[PDB]
Parts: structure tokens; C-alpha cells; sequence
């Protein structure tokens, strides 16, 4: 109910018309001031996946079920834990050391198939972004 | 101090926000 | 550090909305009305005259390296919570006092009452989170 | 592809934060 | 406020999420 | 990648802040 309140201020940022509802379009305006800018499509089923009507907008009620279903920056900290030489990058080599701390018995294999699971990317390392996508996921 | 902090308010809840609708 | 300046060239792109190296004051300002804030030119300019180490009015990026330098904002969301033990989100002078005892303050009524009044903006008569961040800056 | 939205958003927080305290 | 009780309670809370990470 | 590292890793952290802040 506080938190309603939080949460009330938390959509007016992505309702800048103020209508009740969150466009595609707001989604993207909102995403394209953190830099990132998908495509229309890209928009549309982000807001499918919490569309529970289909009305193609997301309203108060159906934004609270959202953020209900559930700090953000824990992930921020574990991340900083493993990237040892703060280049950003997890190594396999850093996994295997930070795993060793934490007693896992995993082998080299075990923990080159641990950065393939996160290496969106093909870098051989996980970043940040490639941390969270995998911290994030359901 | 007062608008300064507001918008520091914001954001914390911005990021809670493109985490689970990005997510 | 050298490979933190990474991140801080993606902070930094964020507000030169037009790529000339400095954020100017309406840059910032567009920021902050994507933020819901919508201060004036006036609170803008002392903005960033504060981080504007050579008062140019505007910040390059050097300027911007130093200031992001200097410090803590996601470990006060943590000290608030301890402080608000009911949750409500509002710190009252006994959640205050308590707290302070906890931690072996010998702080009188007065002393946790001025600390009250002293983080007390709007005069709630409690330190509410942004009333909080506001004093620790 | 996303959770870049919201590192930069994480970003931002901080940027703000010292750009004014 | 004074830097001790600020400092203090942010120990307070890093204790708590030392026990919590570590419940799992 | 296991819960086990994910919720270590988190500990390590808050057992320094823990360490950081108990320094005030
Ligand atoms: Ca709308
Ligand atoms: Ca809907
Ligand atoms: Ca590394
Ligand atoms: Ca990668
Ligand atoms: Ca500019
Ligand atoms: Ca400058």
C-alpha cells in the first residue's frame, strides 16, 4: 500500500501521456533514454509477456502484478565478486578461482561449459549484461 | 537538496521497473 | 580503474544527448524531466556549477570522471532499512531512538528528537527515505 | 539484450547522484 | 546524524545480508 | 550455474561491507 504509492510513482516514468496505460511507444522512449533502442517488435513482446488482458497496454493493476512478481543491484555485487581483475569480464579462469573459494569441486570442463551457458556473446567471458541476463532468468 | 534528491529517488525506481518488464 | 572508464563513457552518453562533449544545462534538464523531475534553468545551473570545476557551464567529460570519482547510494537504501523497523517507511523519533541505543548512543530525548527535526523537511514529524537521503546527501 | 536496459539504468542512479551531492 | 550512527546501522545491515546469503 | 555460487558470492560481498563499515 506503500508500496502502491512507490509504485504509482514508478509507472508515471513510463506513462509520460499520463493516460492510465503504457504504450509501445512509451516503452520506448523510456528505453531509448538508457540508450538502448529495439525495434517495434522488440516492444511488443516485452509488454506481451506482461500483458495478462492482450490489450496491447499495460495498466496500473496489471504493472503491479508485475512488480510483484519479483535487491536488483545484488546481482551488481555478486558480479564484482567474480570479475576479479575488475576488467568486466568473468574469465573461466576467474569462475574456477571464485568456485574453488566456495568449495565446488568442478572440473575444467564444468567451468568452460559454466561461461558458454552465460557467453551470449562468444567472447569467451561474461560480462555484466551477459551476468544479469543469466542471474534474471527464470 | 530537495529536487536533487527526487531525482536520485527515480531512478532506484526506474531500474526495479525495466528489470522486470526487460526480464 | 582503467577499464572503469568504460562504464563511465556509458554514464557520461547518457546525458550529451548531442554528442559535443559537454552536457550543457538543458541536457541535464532533459535528463531529469525523463526522471519526473522538472527543475528550473536556475536549479539546473547550480547543479552544475557544483561539479563544474573550471565554471565554464558546462561538463566534459574529465569534469565528469572527477565528480563520479569523490564517492554510496544504494548502501543508504540499506541504512534506511535498518533505521524503519516497522516498515511503513517512515522513521519515527522512538524507531530513531532505539536504534541509537542499540548501537550504544547515550543520546537524550532532545538529542533524538533535534535529530528528527533536523532531517524534517515537510515537518512529518518522521524521517521519511527521501527526507533521509536528503540529509546524507 | 536487456539487462543492458537496465545497467545503464543502474548507471544513471549514480550518475545523478553525484551530479548534484 | 553523525558518522557513527550512519556507519553503525549500514554494519547492522551488512551482517543481516551476510546471514541471509549465506542461508543459501 | 548453481544456486551454491550465486548466494556465496553475495555473502563474500555483504562480509566485506560488513568488514568496510564495521571500520568507522
Ligand atoms: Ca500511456
Ligand atoms: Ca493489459
Ligand atoms: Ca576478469
Ligand atoms: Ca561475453
Ligand atoms: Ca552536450
Ligand atoms: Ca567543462
Amino acid at each position: 500500500e506503500e508500496q502502491i504509492a512507490e509504485f504509482k510513482e514508478a509507472f508515471s516514468l513510463f506513462d509520460k501521456d499520463g493516460d492510465g496505460t503504457i504504450t509501445t511507444k512509451e516503452l520506448g522512449t523510456v528505453m531509448r533514454s538508457l540508450g538502448q533502442n529495439p525495434t517495434e517488435a522488440e516492444l511488443q513482446d516485452m509488454i506481451n509477456e506482461v500483458d495478462a488482458d492482450g490489450n496491447g497496454t499495460i495498466d496500473f493493476p496489471e504493472f503491479l502484478t508485475m512488480m510483484a512478481r519479483k535487491s536488483e543491484e545484488e546481482i551488481r555485487e555478486a558480479f564484482r565478486v567474480f570479475d576479479k581483475d575488475g576488467n568486466g569480464y568473468i574469465s573461466a579462469a576467474e569462475l574456477r578461482h571464485v568456485m574453488t573459494n566456495l568449495g565446488e569441486k568442478l572440473t575444467d570442463e564444468e567451468v568452460d561449459e559454466m561461461i558458454r551457458e552465460a557467453d551470449i556473446d562468444g567472447d569467451g567471458q561474461v560480462n555484466y549484461e551477459e551476468f544479469v541476463q543469466m542471474m534474471t532468468a527464470k | 537538496g530537495q529536487r536533487a534528491l527526487q531525482g536520485a529517488q527515480a531512478v532506484a525506481a526506474a531500474q526495479r521497473l525495466v528489470h522486470a518488464i526487460a526480464l
